[PDB]
């Protein structure tokens, strides 16, 4: 969905021109849904500020709409489910993307009429910078906990070769806290653990029969513990290696188990009081910035009037809503109903996108 | 065409006037607000220093 | 403030250059041109060029530079007056 | 619901919801940390300029004069020295008398905040001024301007703070 945005000058006042151009638009065909558009008699000056600002709202739209852009898209992250209901989600003056854009206001207390173009410009550019500042802040906040959370599950995904110790490791399949005693643990295939049950007893002097103890099973592998004497287990190592048997030694590490827990429970709920916030923020920051972005095109389509039209302003501010089917027939009444004024065209012309939901 | 011109002549005679008159406001804003600060600050101290007096 | 300019300019290029001076001083140049009682010669190349004179009016220095900028750009020089 | 201050104040509970009430979308919702007291800092007008003058964030200022009023200022900026005028619309003064009351902009002119060498204060309207303390914050002076239209603020349009507190979202 898209809409356009243009002005051109009335014959005396704004009105008259934009009974032949509305009508033209929805009655020669559905061209577009066509309607006036809401700028106000912002305060006029010189031609060294309208000129700047020509320039400097052309850098502050890209830049703006890649701030509007990035607030959808952070609301997209967290609504990693729920993808669909960004459209029930972003909103401005409380409403659908394509509802504020066919029913804007100008926000007449955030930026007064009597204020200069240039004082109205630097509120927008100061405001959605901070906007892009918190975004920063925000993003090393959110993506640090969501990588986090997201490696704490790739450490209880996939067979015993990734899943967690913490959910496997029990005190009494260990002999620890000895001299001359270790515990090893080992992770093989279900096919070959049919031969590691004898084999490790091959690998290494100082080994005592019977002492393979499996921690658990799955739909690939096994892991065992083996006890031994501390002179087998660097031999018993590094020649497990060179047959394929996967060294994983975890001795009964009380620490690591408890930090695999809690960080599990806190980076899930941590997280979720992330999420909440971050839907709020982005609302209020989404918001104000697809205002502002709309405000951008507003002074965009305020200034270049004032510039194309003079001071003795009468021009109306017009929106449509082309029919894809009809756009470039729509180009061709917007040029018969404006040729003598003057991508280039001689009425005002500019334009909104509303898939920043896509 | 000189029509469109004359247009342009006119718009120009919009701006000249009205920046003219921005100069003179910004002008005469900045001598109200250099007023305002100039006797404020000067009253309220010399007010405050023949209150000490008192 | 006020300001304008004075220059000369080979007479086929003047439709290109009134649009141009019009995109960049956006809906907005008054300008004049004339062609030059006999076409001059090159200080180089000893052609003979029929050029034209014009003028054009705007206010203050962020237009000058639009204005010299498509001078510039075609080939056109200003001088004081 | 009532913000939560990063440590105790010259306020109640009741007085941070009520001013919590009037704040502007920049800043709500956010806890208050403190920026300046005269509870916990030297009373001086330098320290309350070099305590803010790191700042680049909206405050709050409260005071209590000696017979024991609370009132202040919202504003869009932080406090410091000023060769002209400077902060916008969202600035307003308040007291409890002892009902909480609140003085918006008047649109009347941009006299909001300015800082002098020896004085701090708010609003413009010939010699007036809706808030202004001394060098030391211990004699100040409050009276209606037109940037406000405000009240008295103080029991008296000559004061004495008790105490003086700055405060900032973060």
């Amino acid at each position: 969905t898209e809409f356009w945005l243009i002005s051109a000058p009335g014959e005396k006042t704004c009105q008259q021109t934009w009974e032949k151009l509305h009508a033209a638009t929805t009655k020669n065909n559905n061209l577009a849904v066509s309607s006036k558009f809401n700028i106000p008699d912002l305060k006029v000056g010189t031609l060294d500020v309208l000129v700047g600002l020509s320039d400097e709202l052309a850098k502050l739209d890209a830049f703006v709409e890649g701030v509007v852009k990035k607030v959808a898209q952070y609301m997209a992250d967290v609504l990693e489910d729920s993808k669909d209901k960004v459209q029930e989600n972003l909103l401005a003056s409380g409403v659908d993307l394509v509802t504020y854009i066919t029913r804007f206001q100008w926000d007449m207390a955030k930026y007064p009429i009597k204020q200069s173009l240039k004082n109205i410009s630097e509120i927008i550019a100061k405001g959605v910078t901070q906007i892009d500042n918190d975004l920063k802040s925000r993003a090393s906040a959110y993506n640090n906990l969501k990588g986090n959370l997201q490696n704490l599950e790739r450490k209880n995904a996939g067979s015993l070769l990734t899943r967690s110790l913490a959910e496997i490791v029990k005190k009494d399949d260990f002999v620890l806290d000895s001299e001359y005693l270790v515990t090893l643990l080992v992770v093989v295939p279900k096919l070959n653990h049919n031969d590691w049950i004898k084999q490790y007893e091959t690998l290494a002097e100082m080994v005592v029969p019977r002492s393979s103890n499996v921690l658990s099973e799955d739909q690939d592998s096994y892991l065992c513990n083996v006890t031994l004497f501390k002179k087998a287990v660097d031999d018993f190592r590094h020649k497990a290696r060179e047959n394929k048997f996967i060294v994983r030694d975890f001795q009964y590490n009380e620490e690591e188990m408890r930090a695999d827990k809690e960080e599990m429970n806190r980076l899930s709920t941590d997280k979720k009081k992330q999420f909440g916030p971050l839907v709020r923020w982005l609302k209020v920051n989404f918001s104000e910035a697809f205002i502002a972005w709309i405000h951008i095109k507003a002074l965009r389509v305020f200034v270049e009037s004032v510039l194309r039209y003079g001071l003795p302003v009468n021009f109306q501010a017009m929106l449509l809503q082309p029919n894809k089917k009809s756009v470039k027939k729509l180009r061709e009444v917007l040029h018969e109903l404006y040729k003598h004024l003057d991508e280039y065209y001689p009425y005002v012309y500019y334009k909104i996108d509303c898939n920043l939901l896509e | 065409s000189d029509a469109d011109v004359q247009k342009q002549i006119k718009h120009m005679m919009a701006f000249i006037e009205q920046e003219a008159n921005e100069k003179a406001e910004e002008i005469d804003a900045k001598a109200e607000e250099e007023f305002n600060i100039e006797k404020g600050r000067l009253v309220q101290t010399q007010r405050l220093k023949i209150m000490e007096y008192y | 403030r006020l300001g304008f300019v004075a220059g000369v300019i080979n007479r086929e290029r003047i439709p290109t250059f009134e649009r141009m001076l019009w995109r960049v001083c956006r809906g907005n140049v008054f300008l004049r041109q004339a062609e030059i009682e006999n076409p001059l010669e090159d200080p180089v190349t000893g052609d003979y060029v029929h050029k034209s004179v014009f003028i054009i009016f705007f206010q203050g220095d962020q237009l000058k530079n639009r204005v010299k900028k498509i001078c510039e750009g075609f080939r056109a020089s200003l001088y004081p007056c | 619901l009532p913000i939560l201050q990063s440590h105790s104040a010259l306020l109640e509970n009741m007085h941070i919801e009520q001013l919590a009430r009037r704040l502007p979308a920049r800043v709500q919702g956010y806890p208050w940390r403190l920026a300046y007291s005269t509870l916990e800092h030297g009373t001086s007008l330098k320290t309350l300029y070099r305590k803010s003058a790191s700042l680049d964030s909206p405050v709050l200022l409260v005071i209590k004069d000696m017979d024991n009023q609370i009132f202040g200022a919202y504003a869009t900026h932080p406090f410091r020295f000023s060769d002209h005028y400077y902060g916008t619309g969202e600035t307003f003064l308040y007291t409890f008398s002892p009902n909480f009351k609140v003085f918006k902009w008047s649109g009347e002119n941009s006299y909001f905040i300015n800082g002098d060498i020896s004085s701090l204060e708010l609003g413009g309207g010939g010699g007036r001024f809706g808030l202004w303390l001394d060098a030391d914050l211990y004699h100040g002076r409050s009276n209606s301007c037109s940037t406000f239209n405000n009240d008295i603020l103080s029991k008296k349009e000559d004061f004495i703070v008790q105490d003086l507190e700055v405060w900032t979202f973060e």
